[PDB]
């Protein structure tokens, strides 16, 4: 996250950091104590294995992160309609062995019900352990910032993205730049405030550059995939 | 009854001749002329030039009758029929923001007048150095039509609406036009980016246009407002329509006529007449040589007493006779011993005896 | 140095090669030469005793004509070329004629009259333009080294005697015309009680009134601007510039008028 302020403890109690090879790689979102939502392209082969994945929850800083964290990750479920060359249906589900005990600073996000009347230019927040420079090095604490939602037809113009936005994706950020996501922010939760309730509407999938004009961030639309999440939850 | 004749020392201003000129400039080409060291009659000027309204800012119209000024500055231009309300004292209109702003910090008078449109021709011209440099020409729209600017943009002496042919050649997607730029400038900022699959995505600046640009901080030409006494810096230029594709550095960078944006035109014909605006700038009150003669006694007819003839005062009678001894420089006839006996009127060429 | 504005520095040398010559012509007021008509007055067949500013009978003239080619000397802008305007001067001017493709052109030297020649005072300038005569008497920012150029067969320098972007505050302005085929021209200039008077004539006749101007300040210095040309030299045309000046004083004259107002004879009364 470029141009963002540090988040105080107990602000976004849903940032789940996935640790592979004893180091954090991608983030995630917790909706139920038995499932975590993140991107599917990072869980691709050969990383598509139930083991070799450690989930750390409630860690407000990378200093406290060490040996000893949440239970082992169960079998990871990805969207079968996903592709590699063409970005589409980038959603993955990871289950935990032990249930996620709701601590003081722990609260799952609410899934958006079909039908919400989203404002074309609505305020939303992005949070994750990213960078603030040329591909950066790493992040030691939480970093969050607010962004706006970009309309689909305007984002799909010939000067932004020439027919590269599927109906299952949304654009967020500022067209002027200086505020956007960067590398390493895979699975960054995109939350919005509606009727004093926070909802998850986006999932960081891909982009171009970091905090540069004419290149906004691309987020996966969870509204279309809400049916697949419920189907997987009912099957499991 | 009284007769007062005097030879003027300063010529007439002839303001009506310049105001009634048949070459009416557009608001984009507002002309300025400085009148100084001359005499004028204000009411005669307002009568000869058909005036619709006359008001003064920070100054009283009654005080103009009989005052002297150092110099008077006049600015005139035609009024479009659609934007006549933008000439109000203080307004965020296109006229006062792009063509000519009225100064509200000094004593100025505004005049609205008309002229028969059977003889009126509008002279449209672009007072932009950088726009004329890259291939601008005459408007060629219609007669009795005036052009007013809507957005004003300014650049430095480094702008060139052209991309580098070397950088534009290595672009397999969204190739911008490129051509040869004159000696000493800065080429258009274009950089190649990499996307998910395409590794030849070339992006440039000032997109899509400077009027509706997404990021003004990344475009060279910046929007500016006209000051007090300055013209429009120039119209907007669409960089996507300038130059040609794949030029081997052997072609100039001339934009098409459709590449210039930010200007509109409208007619000025109303009741077989054209409407013209004029602004008077007064410099120096109660001091100067540009005075008004509306408080002086007019040169009335000579009733053939109480006369003031070329600096000589007295009382007597007059009788119209013929006289051939008067030369070009002679006006008064004196007797053998210092007494005036005859004179000549320099407005009717009639000789009288006293 | 006459002015104070550094308006041009092209070629300013320092050489002493000019001295005013004393003319062999003697003032003779018997037939009218040296006398002027009153400002606006007509007299028919009378004899008048008039006390005014007239030149003295039996006086010599001094030439103040300066001609150069792309060079200006500093000594030209000092004494005795910058004379004192005590009461007035009577000047006889020679009309120099030039032919360009058998077309006659007339030009002679211009004279400037002032006190300090700065833009806080009024300075009187008389300059001819091929048949028309212009008088300014304005507040001009005079160059420190002024000069005049010839329009026909132009010189190397440019006409630069004042630097004013806009027209300054002037008290008088008018144009007069003269005969182009004449060979001698006469002038009268003098001041009395803060008023300035000017006279001129095309032929060997009494001069004609020009104008009157009330200033209130005493004019003390007059100067003749040098003329730069490439044809008036003694190498191609064998022509010369001549501008003689004699001092004026308050004397008494006896004027004779005919039945039509023409001056016939004049007596100096002190010769
Ligand atoms: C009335 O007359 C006075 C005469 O003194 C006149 O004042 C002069 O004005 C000029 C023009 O502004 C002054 O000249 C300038 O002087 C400054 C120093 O004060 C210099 O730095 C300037 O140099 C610039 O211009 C040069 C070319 O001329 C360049 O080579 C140089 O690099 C600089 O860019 C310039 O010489 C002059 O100093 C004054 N004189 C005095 C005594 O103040 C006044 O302006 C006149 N009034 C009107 C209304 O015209
Ligand atoms: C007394 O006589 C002198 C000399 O004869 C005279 O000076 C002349 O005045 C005229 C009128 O102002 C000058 O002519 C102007 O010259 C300038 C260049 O210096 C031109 O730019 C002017 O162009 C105007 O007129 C054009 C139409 O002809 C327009 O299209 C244009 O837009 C301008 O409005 C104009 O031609 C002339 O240069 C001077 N000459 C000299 C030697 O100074 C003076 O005016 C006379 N005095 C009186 C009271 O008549
Ligand atoms: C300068 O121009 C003005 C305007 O033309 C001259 O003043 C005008 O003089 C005439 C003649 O006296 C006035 O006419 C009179 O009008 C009244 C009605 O207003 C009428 O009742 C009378 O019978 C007479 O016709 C005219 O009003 C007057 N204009 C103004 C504005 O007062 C003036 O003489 C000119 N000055 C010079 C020096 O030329
Ligand atoms: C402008 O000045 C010239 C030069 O003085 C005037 O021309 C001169 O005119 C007079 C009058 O005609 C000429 O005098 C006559 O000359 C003829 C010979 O041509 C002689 O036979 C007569 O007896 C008489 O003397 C004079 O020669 C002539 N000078 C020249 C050089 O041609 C001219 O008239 C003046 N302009 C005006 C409008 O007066
Ligand atoms: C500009 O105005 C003048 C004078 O009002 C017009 O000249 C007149 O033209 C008509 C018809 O052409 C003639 O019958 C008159 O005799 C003309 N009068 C004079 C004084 O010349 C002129 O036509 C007008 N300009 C245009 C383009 O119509
Ligand atoms: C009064 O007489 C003078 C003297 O002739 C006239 O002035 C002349 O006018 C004609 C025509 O305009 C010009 O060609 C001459 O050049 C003028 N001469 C001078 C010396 O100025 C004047 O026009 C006459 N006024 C009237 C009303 O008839
Ligand atoms: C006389 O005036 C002319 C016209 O301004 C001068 O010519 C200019 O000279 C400068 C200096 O080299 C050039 O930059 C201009 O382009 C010239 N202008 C034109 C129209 O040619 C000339 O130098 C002046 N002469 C003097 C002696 O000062
Ligand atoms: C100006 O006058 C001089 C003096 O008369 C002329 O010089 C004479 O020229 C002729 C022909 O070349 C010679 O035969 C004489 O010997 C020269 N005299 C002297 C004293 O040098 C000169 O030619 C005249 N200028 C012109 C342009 O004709
Ligand atoms: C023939 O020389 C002229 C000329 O070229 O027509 C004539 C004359 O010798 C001279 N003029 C004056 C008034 O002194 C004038 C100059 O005196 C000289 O040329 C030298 O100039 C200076 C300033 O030293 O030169
Ligand atoms: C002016 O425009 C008209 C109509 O578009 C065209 O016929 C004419 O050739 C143009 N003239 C010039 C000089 O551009
Ligand atoms: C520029 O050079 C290229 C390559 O030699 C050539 O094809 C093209 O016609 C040239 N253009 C001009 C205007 O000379
Ligand atoms: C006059 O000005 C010129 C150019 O600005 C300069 O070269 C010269 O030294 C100046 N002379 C004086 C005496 O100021
Ligand atoms: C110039 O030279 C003449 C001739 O000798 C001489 O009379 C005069 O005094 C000189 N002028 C100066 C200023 O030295």
């Amino acid at each position: 996250i470029v141009g963002g302020e540090s988040a105080l403890p107990g602000a976004w109690p849903w940032q789940v950091s996935l640790h592979v090879q004893n180091v954090h790689v991608c983030g995630g979102s917790i909706i139920t104590p038995e499932w975590i939502v993140t991107a599917a392209h990072c869980v691709e082969k050969p990383l598509n294995n139930p083991w070799h994945w450690t989930a750390f929850a409630g860690i407000l800083r990378q200093s406290f992160m060490f040996y000893g964290a949440g239970y082992q990750v169960e079998k990871v479920i990805s969207h079968p309609n996903y592709d590699s060359k063409t970005k589409n249906n980038d959603i993955a589900l990871m289950k935990l062995q032990k249930p996620l005990t709701f601590n003081d600073l722990v609260k799952p996000v609410c899934l958006p019900n079909p039908g919400m009347m989203l404002q074309p230019e609505q305020l939303c927040w992005i949070s994750g352990w990213g960078a603030t420079e040329e591909k950066g090095k790493t992040s030691e604490v939480l970093n969050a910032a607010k962004v706006l939602l970009i309309e689909t037809q305007r984002c799909n113009s010939r000067y932004v993205y020439d027919n590269l936005i599927t109906p299952a994706m949304i654009c967020a950020g500022f067209l002027q730049g200086n505020v956007d996501s960067c590398q390493g922010d895979s699975g960054g939760p995109l939350v919005t405030s509606k009727n004093n309730i926070w909802w998850l509407i986006g999932d960081t999938s891909w982009g171009s550059g970091c905090a540069k004009a004419y290149r906004p961030g691309v987020y996966g639309n969870v509204m279309v995939f809400t049916d697949w999440i419920y189907r997987q939850m009912r099957a499991d | 009854a009284t007769v007062h004749r005097r030879i003027p020392d300063l010529p007439d201003c002839d303001i009506d001749k310049w105001l009634n000129n048949f070459n009416v400039p557009s608001p984009l080409n507002w002309e300025r002329k400085i009148f100084s060291n001359c005499n004028f009659n204000l009411s005669t000027l307002l009568r000869l030039v058909h005036t619709d309204s006359f008001s003064c800012n920070n100054f009283d119209e009654s005080k103009i009758y009989g005052s002297c000024f150092k110099s008077i500055v006049l600015d005139k231009f035609a009024i479009p029929n659609s934007r006549r309300s933008d000439l109000q004292l203080g307004s965020s209109g296109f006229l006062q923001s792009s063509n000519y702003k009225i100064d509200t910090t000094s004593s100025s008078c505004q005049l609205y007048y008309s002229l028969p449109a059977i003889n009126v021709t509008i002279n449209n011209y672009n007072p932009s150095s950088w726009n004329r440099r890259y291939g601008f020409n005459n408007f060629n729209l219609s007669s009795h039509s005036v052009v007013y600017s809507r957005y004003c943009f300014s650049v430095n002496n480094t702008f060139c609406p052209c991309a580098k042919p070397s950088f534009a050649s290595s672009c397999k997607s969204h190739k911008p036009p490129s051509a040869s730029c004159p000696i000493g400038t800065n080429y258009r900022s274009c950089e190649s980016t990499t996307v998910l699959d395409h590794t030849d995505w070339c992006r440039c600046s000032c997109l899509p246009d400077p009027i509706t640009a997404y990021d003004p901080r990344s475009c060279s030409q910046k929007k500016s407002l006209v000051g007090v006494g300055e013209h429009c810096a120039g119209f907007g230029v669409d960089e996507e329509k300038c130059g040609v594709l794949d030029g081997s550095y052997n072609v100039s960078c001339l934009c098409s006529t459709d590449a210039f944006l930010g200007w509109s035109y409208d007619t000025c014909v109303s009741n077989n007449r054209c409407n013209i605006f004029s602004n008077f700038i007064l410099n120096g009150i109660n001091s100067g040589t540009t005075c008004s003669n509306d408080l002086l006694q007019p040169n009335t007819e000579v009733f053939t007493v109480d006369y003031d003839l070329y600096g000589i005062t007295g009382q007597g009678i007059f009788k119209e006779v013929s006289a051939v001894y008067y030369n070009s420089w002679q006006n008064l006839l004196y007797d053998s011993n210092g007494n005036i006996i005859g004179f000549k009127d320099f407005v009717t060429n009639k000789t009288y005896n006293i």
